[PDB]
C-alpha cells in the first residue's frame, strides 16, 4: 500500500519563493528516486528535475535550474521542493512522484497535486468597458481587477436570459480580467437600454455601466 | 554446456599477516593466499552475453568491503536512526590493498576480453578463469583512482544512457596523476595538483567521445547541482583522513575550447578540507571523527575513471550538459567488475 | 512530442491515439481526469498494470506508439497522455458524444472609445454555443499571425449546456491604429470559422 502526499502549496505573490514537501509511506526512502512535474491549468506535464535522497544528488532540468532547489530530510521522511522566483507561468499545479520497484522511470506513483497560484502584490479594482453590438449580442468588460471574484448583474439582475460570465483570466501582468456577454433581439436596441452592474467587492468598486451603440 | 548463475564468492590476498596496516589485518583472516599459478583458458569460437549492471559479484563484494570498514575504521561518535555510539577512535594505518576474488567447484568466471565492450552485450573474445585480477578497494567520488585503464579506446558504459537518472562510468586508456597533500604544521586545509595540458587532452578526448556517442551535440561539462558535500565535493580516504575536494576548475569549459594559447595547460591546484564529520556510505549517519594527525600527509593516485550524471529534459537544443557522478558505490565496484561473470556449469 | 489534441468516438465502437516522436524508447500511457493527478494505464508498450480493464490495448512498432480503446464508457472521458523518460506529450482530450454536434457561434468586440482614450487597446474574440469543447484559436494581423499579448481561457458550460469560450488581446491603440485588418480565428474540430474587422 504506497501512500504519499503533498502539503505544500498555497497562493503566492510575484517573485518571492514557495516550498512543497511531498511526504511517503510503505517502503524505505532511501530506495527509489523523487521527482517533480508542474501541470499548467489545461496544458501538458513538464518534468523539472529528480532527486536521490542516498546523499542528495538532484538533477535539473535546464529550464529550471539556478530556479530551483530540492532537498530532503530522511528522519522524517519527506522530501522537499522550494521555487525561488516565480513567475506567472509558474502558476500550476505540482507533483511529486516516483516509479516501480528499483528504476526510476516510468511514474507508476502520483501524489496528489497541489495548487500554486502565482498572484500580484496589490488589491486592484477593476475597469469597466463597454461592449457594443453587432442576433445584437453585447456585454461589459472588466478589466485589471485583483482579487477575485468580481460580480457582474444585468439590469439590476431584471435581465437573466441571454446572459453570461466567462472565467477570468491572469495576464502577463498577473491581474485578472473577465466579461460577461448577453444577447438581445435587434429590434429591441435603441428601446430598452442596458446597464451592467459590476461589484468588486475587496476593492469596493460598484459601479453600473451604460451600453450604447 | 553451462548456465549462468550467482553464488557465493571467496576472496584471495596476499597481505603479509604481519602488517598492522587494516586491509592487510582484515584480508589475513578473510581471503586466502594468492594462487601463485593461476590460469586462464581461451574459450574458442563461443560468443558470450554479459550485463555489467546485474551482476552479483558487485553486491558481494560490496559487503566485504562494508564489513572491512566497520571491523576496521572505528569513529569517535556514530550517528544512526535513534542511536548514538560512543567508541574510542585510534589512529590507524590506511593504504588500500588489492584483492581477488575466485569461485569454489562447480562455478567458473567467465572474462571478455573484447577491447571496446562496453559493459553488455556480446563478446567474441572469451576466456574462463578461476580468480579476478587485483582490485583496490578504493571509495571515491566522480572520479575512479587507482583502478585499471582501457585498453584501446575512452569507453563509456551505462545502464542505458538514454535514462538521465542512470550513472555514466568514463573508462580511460591513460591515467592522470592527482597529487593532495595536507602540509606539516589551519591542520584541515589541503590541496590536490593536477596537471592542466594531461587533463584538458583527456577531456578534449573524452568530450569528443561523447560527441560521437551524441549526435555530435555541444557538450557541456558543470559542477554538480547540489546535494551533501559526499557527492558536491571529491570524497575520498587517505591515511584514515577524509578529504573533500573542490573540483570546479577540473570541468572548465574553456580550455578544452578553441581560444588558442590562454591561461590553462598549467598545474591547476584544488582546495580540499579534511572533516571529521562525514556521512556515511556503508549505511544512512553521522559519524565524527578524531582530528586529522601531524605531519605531512600526501596521496598519489591515478585518476583512471569518470563518474558522471547528465541534466537530460526537452533537450531540442545544441547541446547535453554532464555534471560529475557519484553516490553508490556499487557502480564503483561495477568499473572494474565489467568484465567477469559467474557461470554454472553443472 | 506527436499528438492529436481532442478526438471523440462514440460508445461502443473503437478509438486509436497515437503518439508520434517517441525516438524508438518504449512508451508509456497516462489517463488523466482533469482536476487530480494522473494514473498510468499501461507500461512497456504492451502491457498494463492491475485495476483496469481490457478494453485497452497498445502498440509501438516503432516511431509511433499507439493507443487503442474499444467499447467507449463515460469515464473514459478523459485525456490521454503519452510518456518517454521525463517527456510527455500534448495530452489528447477525449469527450463523448452525447449533444449534438455544435457550430461555434463567434463574435469579436473591438476596443472601446473609453479604453482609446485611456491609451489601451483590447479585442475581445467570444465563442460560443460549440460543443464539443475544443477550438483552436488564434489572433491574426494585417497577413500574420502574432503571439504577442493573447490569453485564451478554456471552455464551460453557460446556460444551455453546452460549451463557451473567450479569448483576449492586450496591446496598444498605435499598432490597432495602424494596421488595417485584424482576425480571430477559430477552429471547432477542423471546421474553421474567422471573423475580422478594422479601426
Ligand atoms: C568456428 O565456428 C565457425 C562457425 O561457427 C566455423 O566456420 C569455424 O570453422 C570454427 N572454427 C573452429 C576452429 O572450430
Ligand atoms: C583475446 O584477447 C587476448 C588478450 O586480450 C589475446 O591474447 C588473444 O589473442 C585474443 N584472442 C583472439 C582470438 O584474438
Ligand atoms: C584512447 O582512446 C581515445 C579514443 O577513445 C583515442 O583517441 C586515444 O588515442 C587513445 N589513447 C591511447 C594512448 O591509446
Ligand atoms: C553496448 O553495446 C551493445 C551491443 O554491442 C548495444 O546494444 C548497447 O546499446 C551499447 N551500450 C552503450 C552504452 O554503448
Ligand atoms: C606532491 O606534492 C608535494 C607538495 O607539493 C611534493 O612534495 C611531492 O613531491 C609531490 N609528488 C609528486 C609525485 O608530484
Ligand atoms: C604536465 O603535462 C605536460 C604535458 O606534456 C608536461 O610537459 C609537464 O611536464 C607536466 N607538468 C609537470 C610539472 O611536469
Ligand atoms: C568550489 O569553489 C567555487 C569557487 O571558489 C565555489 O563557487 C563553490 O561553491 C565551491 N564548491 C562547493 C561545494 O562549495
Ligand atoms: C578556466 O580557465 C581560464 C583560462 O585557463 C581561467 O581564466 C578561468 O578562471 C578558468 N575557470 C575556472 C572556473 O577555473
Ligand atoms: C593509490 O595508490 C597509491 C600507491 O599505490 C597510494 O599512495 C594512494 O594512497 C592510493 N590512493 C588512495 C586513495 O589511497
Ligand atoms: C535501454 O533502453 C532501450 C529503450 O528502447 C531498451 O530497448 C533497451 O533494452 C535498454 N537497455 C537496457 C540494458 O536496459
Ligand atoms: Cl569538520
Ligand atoms: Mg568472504
Ligand atoms: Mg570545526
Amino acid at each position: 500500500h504506497v501512500q504519499l502526499v503533498q502539503s505544500g502549496g498555497g497562493v503566492k505573490k510575484i517573485g518571492a519563493a514557495v516550498r512543497i514537501s511531498c511526504e511517503v509511506s510503505g517502503y524505505n526512502f532511501m530506495d527509489q528516486f523523487i521527482n517533480w512535474v508542474r501541470q499548467a491549468p489545461g496544458q501538458g506535464l513538464e518534468w523539472m528535475g529528480w532527486m536521490n535522497p542516498i546523499y542528495g544528488q538532484v538533477n535539473y532540468s535546464w529550464r529550471f535550474q539556478g530556479r530551483v532547489t530540492m532537498t530532503r530530510d530522511m528522519y522524517t521522511d519527506t522530501a522537499f521542493m522550494e521555487l525561488r522566483g516565480l513567475r506567472v507561468d509558474d502558476t500550476a499545479v505540482y507533483y511529486c512522484a516516483r516509479g516501480p520497484s528499483g528504476e526510476n522511470y516510468p511514474f507508476h506513483y502520483w501524489g496528489q497535486g497541489v495548487r500554486v497560484v502565482v498572484s500580484s502584490p496589490s488589491t486592484k479594482g477593476p475597469s469597466v468597458f463597454p461592449l457594443a453590438p453587432s442576433t445584437a449580442a453585447l456585454g461589459c468588460l472588466v478589466k485589471d481587477y485583483f482579487p477575485e471574484p468580481v460580480t457582474v448583474s444585468w439590469n439590476s439582475g431584471a435581465l437573466t436570459s441571454g446572459v453570461h460570465t466567462f472565467p477570468a483570466v491572469l495576464q502577463s501582468s498577473g491581474l485578472y480580467s473577465l466579461s460577461s456577454v448577453v444577447t438581445v433581439p435587434s429590434s429591441s436596441l435603441g428601446t430598452q437600454t442596458y446597464i451592467c452592474n459590476v461589484n468588486h467587492k475587496p476593492s469596493n468598486t460598484k459601479v453600473d455601466k451604460r451600453v450604447e451603440p | 554446456v553451462w548456465k549462468d548463475a550467482d553464488t557465493t564468492l571467496f576472496c584471495a590476498s596476499d597481505a603479509k599477516a604481519h602488517e598492522t596496516e587494516v586491509h592487510n589485518v582484515w584480508a589475513t583472516h578473510a581471503c586466502v593466499p594468492t594462487d601463485p599459478n593461476p590460469q586462464e583458458i581461451h574459450l574458442e569460437n563461443v560468443t558470450e552475453n554479459f550485463n555489467m549492471w546485474k551482476n552479483n559479484m558487485v553486491e558481494q563484494m560490496q559487503e566485504d568491503v562494508i564489513s572491512l570498514w566497520d571491523q576496521s575504521l572505528q569513529p569517535c561518535v556514530k550517528l544512526t536512526g535513534g542511536s548514538v555510539i560512543k567508541q574510542a577512535c585510534p589512529k590507524i594505518s590506511f593504504d588500500p590493498i588489492p584483492i581477488h576474488y575466485c569461485t569454489p567447484a562447480g562455478y567458473v568466471i567467465l572474462k571478455c576480453n573484447d577491447k571496446n565492450f562496453n559493459g553488455t552485450g556480446p563478446c567474441k573474445n572469451v576466456s574462463s578463469v578461476q580468480c579476478t585480477h587485483g582490485i583496490k578497494p578504493v571509495v571515491s567520488t566522480q572520479l575512479l583512482l587507482n583502478g585499471s585503464l582501457a585498453e584501446e579506446e575512452i569507453i563509456i558504459r551505462s545502464e542505458n544512457l538514454t535514462n538521465n537518472a542512470k550513472t555514466i562510468i568514463v573508462h580511460l586508456n591513460k591515467s592522470v596523476e592527482i597529487n593532495c597533500t595536507r602540509p606539516s604544521n589551519d591542520i584541515r586545509k589541503a590541496y590536490c595538483e593536477i596537471n592542466g595540458t594531461k587533463w584538458n587532452k583527456v577531456l578534449k578526448q573524452v568530450t569528443e567521445k561523447l560527441k560521437e556517442h551524441f549526435n555530435n551535440k555541444t557538450i557541456i561539462f558543470q559542477p554538480p547541482s547540489g546535494g551533501d558535500l559526499e557527492i558536491t565535493m571529491h570524497s575520498f580516504n587517505c591515511r584514515g583522513e577524509f578529504f573533500y575536494c573542490n573540483t570546479t576548475q577540473l570541468f572548465n569549459n574553456t580550455c578544452i575550447g578553441n581560444e588558442t594559447m590562454k591561461g590553462c595547460n598549467g598545474t591547476i591546484t584544488l582546495p580540499c578540507k579534511i572533516k571529521q564529520i562525514i556521512n556515511m556510505w556503508q549505511g544512512t549517519g553521522q559519524a565524527m571523527y578524531a582530528p586529522p594527525i601531524d605531519g605531512k600527509i600526501n596521496c598519489v593516485s591515478n585518476i583512471t575513471g569518470i563518474l558522471l550524471t547528465r541534466d537530460g529534459g526537452a533537450n531540442n537544443t545544441s547541446n547535453e550538459t554532464f555534471r560529475p557522478g557519484g553516490g553508490n558505490i556499487k557502480d564503483n565496484w561495477r568499473s572494474e567488475l565489467y568484465k567477469y561473470k559467474v557461470v554454472q556449469i553443472e | 512530442l506527436t499528438q492529436p489534441a481532442s478526438m471523440s468516438a462514440s460508445p461502443g465502437q473503437s478509438v486509436t491515439i497515437s503518439c508520434s516522436g517517441t525516438r524508438h524508447i518504449i512508451s508509456a500511457w497516462f489517463q488523466q481526469y482533469p482536476g487530480k493527478p494522473p494514473k498510468l494505464i499501461i507500461f512497456d508498450d504492451d502491457k498494463r498494470p492491475s485495476g483496469v480493464p481490457s478494453r485497452f490495448s497498445a502498440s509501438r512498432p516503432g516511431d509511433t506508439a499507439s493507443l487503442t480503446i474499444s467499447n467507449v464508457q463515460p469515464e473514459d472521458e478523459a485525456t490521454y497522455i503519452c510518456n518517454t523518460y521525463e517527456f510527455f506529450g500534448g495530452g489528447t482530450k477525449l469527450t463523448v458524444l452525447s449533444q449534438p454536434k455544435a457550430a461555434p457561434s463567434v463574435t469579436l468586440f473591438p476596443p472601446s472609445s473609453e479604453e482609446l482614450q485611456a491609451n489601451k487597446a483590447t479585442l475581445v474574440c467570444l465563442v460560443s454555443d460549440f460543443y464539443p469543447g475544443a477550438v483552436t484559436v488564434a489572433w491574426k494581423a494585417d497577413g500574420s499571425p502574432v503571439k504577442v499579448g493573447v490569453e485564451t481561457t478554456k471552455p464551460s458550460k453557460q446556460s444551455n449546456n453546452k460549451y463557451a469560450a473567450s479569448s483576449y488581446l492586450s496591446l496598444t491603440p498605435e499598432q490597432w491604429k495602424s494596421h488595417r485588418s485584424y482576425s480571430c480565428r477559430v477552429t471547432h474540430e477542423g471546421s474553421t470559422v474567422e471573423k475580422t474587422v478594422a479601426p
